[PDB]
RNA sequence: UCUGAGAGUUUGAUCCUGGCUCAGGAUUAACGCUGGCGGCAUGCCUAAUACAUGCAAGUCGAUCGAAAGUAGUAAUACUUUAGAGGCGAACGGGUGAGUAACACGUAUCCAAUCUACCUUAUAAUGGGGGAUAACUAGUUGAAAGACUAGCUAAUACCGCAUAAGAACUUUGGUUCGAAUCAAAGUUGAAAGGACCUGCAAGGGUUCGUUAUUUGAUGAGGGUGCGCCAUAUCAGCUAGUUGGUGGGGUAACGGCCUACCAAGGCAAUGACGUGUAGCUAUGCUGAGAAGUAGAAUAGCCACAAUGGGACUGAGACACGGCCCAUACUCCUACGGGAGGCAGCAGUAGGGAAUUUUUCACAAUGAGCGAAAGCUUGAUGGAGCAAUGCCGCGUGAACGAUGAAGGUCUUUAAGAUUGUAAAGUUCUUUUAUUUGGGAAGAAUGACUUUAGCAGGUAAUGGCUAGAGUUUGACUGUACCAUUUUGAAUAAGUGACGACUAACUAUGUGCCAGCAGUCGCGGUAAUACAUAGGUCGCAAGCGUUAUCCGGAUUUAUUGGGCGUAAAGCAAGCGCAGGCGGAUUGAAAAGUCUGGUGUUAAAGGCAGCUGCUUAACAGUUGUAUGCAUUGGAAAC
């Protein structure tokens, strides 16, 4: 979390395996503000598939707010 | 101090015995081959150096380079 | 602690140095004498300030008045 | 300060009342003089127009109620716009919460106004306050917090309040809203824009 | 009236630590933490009822004198001799006008060699052994007129000054002033400074530093200047005139005789005898 | 939309140039004076000085032995890991000393690169062998432990066989010192978990095994460019310069070696000295620009000091090793142990910086299928007004100015002052009571539906349900919640610059002083008290930077006498330079393209009562490159 002390604020930042946080970044995917939860927030929808595109997991708990958004759903042909 | 390092610390000093070990199998084996030519040991060589560089032991770009200056140099027949 | 020494005027109603008394050196203006570029300070020292100003009270001892 | 402890004494050195006699009430026969005694058939030696952007900064600096630093602060916040800032700069301080409350007739002074504000005896659109900060726009809506509206006191101040034409208030539910911004002419405008931007050298 | 925070609890040994997470009632531990602490306090955090227990404290009796070798060496003997204090409540230290050094009090001189012993090795004092001094008053014989005097030009018209004073010492009536003068031949506003020439040495000796005290006068003749003038010149000339004074007649000092009420259980008064 | 304020000072008076000082902010600022609080951020700039304790890194029992233990007659259900082996421990932290450069930043070629775990997809998982940790016995010992022998497990390791594809080589097709294409000489890989199903023998789910290609990620090299000062640092350097051969090397290269050859750089400032982590950026200024390199970020580099090495993709490694140096500690005097520029903390120095604190709640990293575990990463609270910011010290009426104090030097008065008193209101803060947050439903787990290679089940992918994660917090916040104005403001100045004058003492003294400089009988300049003013829980105030200081001048100066034209000349390099018309487009302008991170400011906005703050869209030149332009 970082911002206003006391405030929680979480952008969803790029890793692949071994970048520690608040630094280099390959692209951003967007912003988060997980004070009121409901996934309120803007992505550009094709990073999280550059990602998909050429692996590079994403983090595992940011899974729930693309569940939401339902990457699955345009996922699910990486393996056909 | 650390109880996992000493772990450590003991458990690559045995692999590092077994690898210098075939190591200087190698080294043998490339110093019969410096001693006369022959297509056999040259075999035998590149057999031995493909398990090597299979290994993490050995580089596969130094084994590659070896092998084509041993061939370039056998091939003045 | 440095070797160099510097003179100074010492500003106040009489004097609490004592032969060889703890000094603090800051910078200061004096135009009466080529050698004085600096003054002691009151109220955080071996010296505890002195009373008789309330005109000025923070370059020196002076306390608010106890009333 | 917010209570500066003296109000007359620096009134009665500038000269400036609320609307035309709040500052002297026949107290101590009601004259136009300094606080001070040295006398009063001369007032001072040194003459300078930086005196009367003093004596101009001053009356608006507490005939609103506000501090130095939210003053800077402020000024600030008007140079962001773009235009005639002067003009800008006393809608702005006019647009204050005590300031607005106090034209809607709700408040005796502008210390009264930051005295209720401040004890919690005002609230508009679910949004409690206590710092005389609010600014007022087009389309805010004011309620009292009728909690407290036991007060006899402050319906008394509204019986005579004084009523303002680019906005609308209601005598008795203790109601308002902010129809249209300040105008110049409708208000006191002994402070001169050209003295408040001459002393603007901070930059 | 504080919350204390502890870390840890312990067994202090000369070897090392020996710590132990709990301890039933009635027993004995040491605490690390609880960032001020001093003897006979009661802590509590079960809410539950504070106590004291302390039935005696001893005070100290001898006084001792050490002069300091540094500056920063006296700050440190200052400081570390409030942690002493702070560690055993059985002394008090002192640094008072009546002496200006090392005041210092306990029980026994090998109790003094492990406190500079202490200080030497940790505290890094190099505290040396003196003797003790203690204030005393002085006092002078009943001397005759006296006469202050002074010319020097200071920067511009000359500084003058001439008075003729008679000082009576009489411990029944203190400071003196009878005006003199039946023709005006001084000015009023000399009747001040003149005064004034006395107060500055009402307190202080010219021969030990130690107070003159009992100073009559009264103003019976001077001199100044026609058309010249000087107001503090009767003052520096007083207090010359109270050096001359000094100077004449054989002042003597008065030291404070304590009574001492010592007591023997009449088997060691052959001590009391050969000593007193 | 952007675009610059003066004042004073040499003189009998009066002008040029010119310095100095103030009016403006800003700080990782002490310390007075102190002081109520809310958030808001910060808190060794100083000895890269040495340091106790807890924390700073572990993890896998669904890979195994092996002993041990709770319940078990037994088989063992289960526990747990000292241990082997598996992964990681190089990532994460802080310091900035040495480094003056390919360190940094930018554009780059890597026809010289490599990258385990992911990425699309491919090839297979046959077996064989024997040690050994642990355990046991002993010598040596309190321990340290070493040396023998016996006992084994495993994805540990070593052959055999087998190769899709790979390397290696030869022929045949390709590009503006190289690459692809068919054929073949040589050669090599391994393993078992866990479950389902099947009497079984097999088969399947899934981890992993061994191989391959797309990638990306990561690291490294060269290149052009820009990136301190110094002439009281004139010549400097010899694996140095060049190639060959050979070697080493992820990899090109005197990287290294042998053979010889003889340079290489330089006045366009090399070499050497002081000094510096760099950059983005912080501050200031109207800008050009100047100062600094705080927090924060990226790159590099170090790690008590100097070297040398192994490990694994990856290190020459804060807490992996060896040696030496230096220091500390323990000891049985036999011998060893140790590395806070990890967090706190100590000791010293230092004017000047905190907790010998808490939860892993969320998120990050490592391990694991998972229960989850580890985390001074992370987030909290403690101290500090250190800075920006809000907020208490009340509010309406109430007087010919209550007491006092001061002057009126003569005696209404004037003054602090409607502030006092008094009426009454109210609780920001302080008090009673109750409610009570969110951040935390993320997360796996426990149950369904469909989906799909695979039907025989077991597996997963989402739509839905339930299980919980709280140090914070007793918080925020709220409530016809109760006594109660009750809980309180300092602060420098008052001759002029800049603003507000009287009196007591004062007598060139005490003294005061940013400048002008005042003070010896009437001080508005000193102390004193009243009053007056300016800021404000801060005000004093020097070290600190720019602006004014156009006070080293592109913007934006001068040299006749105020400072300066050399004593003059022959002039190399260098700068500038007649006209005409031609190519081309180097400078230059201009239109697209890649890039110029985050953050700051600017504009628009969202959230907290309000800004400070955070988040969000654009916002920052410039470098390379494609196309026009030919005026100089």
């Amino acid at each position: 979390r970082m911002g206003r002390v006391h405030y929680p604020t979480y952008r969803i930042v790029a890793v692949d395996s071994r970048v520690k946080r608040d630094g280099k970044y390959i692209a951003l995917i967007g912003h988060l503000n997980p004070a009121l939860k409901e996934n309120k927030c803007k992505i550009d929808e094709a990073v999280a598939l550059e990602w998909l595109n050429k692996g590079a997991k994403p983090t595992d708990t940011v899974r729930s707010l693309f569940s939401q958004t339902g990457l699955w759903k345009k996922f699910v042909e990486s393996k056909k | 101090n650390i109880k996992s390092n000493e772990k450590r610390l003991r458990q690559n000093i045995k692999r590092n015995l077994n690898n210098k070990g075939q190591k200087t199998k190698l080294k043998t084996n490339v110093k019969n081959f410096h001693k006369e030519i022959n297509l056999d040991n040259l075999g035998n060589v590149y057999s031995q150096a493909d398990r090597l560089a299979r290994k993490g032991i050995i580089s596969t770009n130094r084994a590659r380079r070896l092998k084509s200056r041993n061939v370039a140099v056998l091939n003045k027949t | 602690t440095n070797g160099f020494e510097v003179l100074t005027y010492i500003p106040g109603e009489g004097h609490n140095l004592q032969e060889h008394s703890v000094t603090l050196l800051r910078g200061g203006r004096v135009k009466d004498l080529p050698g004085v570029r600096y003054h002691i300070v009151r109220g955080t020292l071996d010296t505890v300030g002195v009373e008789k100003r309330r005109q000025q009270r923070s370059a020196y001892g002076a306390k608010k008045p106890k009333a | 300060m917010k209570y500066t402890g003296s109000i007359f004494k620096r009134s009665r050195r500038l000269g400036f009342s609320l609307l035309e006699n709040n500052k002297e009430f026949s107290k101590g026969k009601k004259r136009k003089t300094i606080p001070g005694q040295h006398g009063n058939r001369f007032r001072s030696s040194t003459m300078s127009g930086y005196a009367q952007q003093l004596q101009e900064k001053q009356r608006m600096q507490y005939m609103y109620g506000i501090t130095d630093k939210q003053f800077r602060r402020l000024f600030r916040l008007v140079l962001k716009q773009r235009g005639n800032l002067a003009v800008n700069l006393f809608r702005v301080l006019e647009s204050r919460l005590d300031n607005i409350v106090y034209r809607m007739g709700f408040a005796p002074t502008r210390r009264s106004a930051r005295q209720l504000v401040n004890h919690g005896h005002v609230l508009l659109n679910d949004r409690t306050v206590d710092t005389p900060s609010i600014i007022l726009n087009p389309g805010d809506k004011v309620r009292l917090k009728a909690k407290t509206i036991k007060i006899p006191i402050v319906k008394a101040a509204s019986e005579s309040g004084v009523v303002s034409p680019f906005v609308e208030t209601n005598n008795k539910t203790f109601e308002g809203t902010y129809v249209r911004f300040p105008e110049r002419s409708e208000l006191p405008a002994g402070i001169n824009e050209s003295y408040v931007v001459e002393w603007y050298k901070r930059l | 009236n504080k919350k204390e925070r502890v870390s840890r609890l312990v067994k202090m040994h000369a070897q090392n630590r020996n710590e132990i997470e709990e301890i039933r009632a009635g027993d004995i531990c040491a605490i690390i933490g609880l960032k001020d602490t001093t003897t006979g306090e009661t802590l509590v955090d079960d809410k539950i009822d504070v106590q004291l227990e302390a039935m005696q404290f001893a005070q100290p009796v001898i006084s001792l004198a050490v002069e300091p070798k540094t500056k920063a060496d006296q700050e440190k003997m200052s400081i570390a001799l409030s942690k002493l204090a702070e560690e055993d409540p059985t002394f008090k230290t002192f640094t008072d006008p009546e002496t200006g050094q090392t005041i210092i009090a306990g029980m026994g001189e090998l109790h003094l060699d492990i406190l500079v012993d202490r200080m030497r090795r940790e505290f890094k004092v190099e505290v040396n052994v003196g003797a003790p001094q203690v204030s005393f008053r002085e006092t002078f014989n009943k001397e005759s007129e006296v006469e202050g005097k002074y010319i020097k030009q200071s920067g511009g018209r000359g500084q003058y000054g001439h008075v003729k004073i008679r000082f009576e010492p009489n411990k029944d009536k203190g400071f003196e002033f009878v005006d003199k003068i039946v023709g005006g031949r001084i000015p009023r506003e000399y009747i001040k400074p003149v005064q004034a020439g006395l107060e500055n040495a009402m307190a202080s000796g010219p021969l030990a530093g130690y107070p003159m005290i009992d100073i009559k006068a009264t103003l019976f003749d001077g001199s100044f200047h026609e058309v010249d003038s000087s107001e503090m010149a009767f003052k520096i000339a007083a207090s010359l005139a109270l050096k001359e004074a000094g100077k004449v007649c054989s002042p003597v000092l008065l030291e404070p005789i304590m009574a001492i009420e010592v007591t023997v259980p009449e088997q060691y008064f052959g001590d009391t005898m050969g000593d007193i």
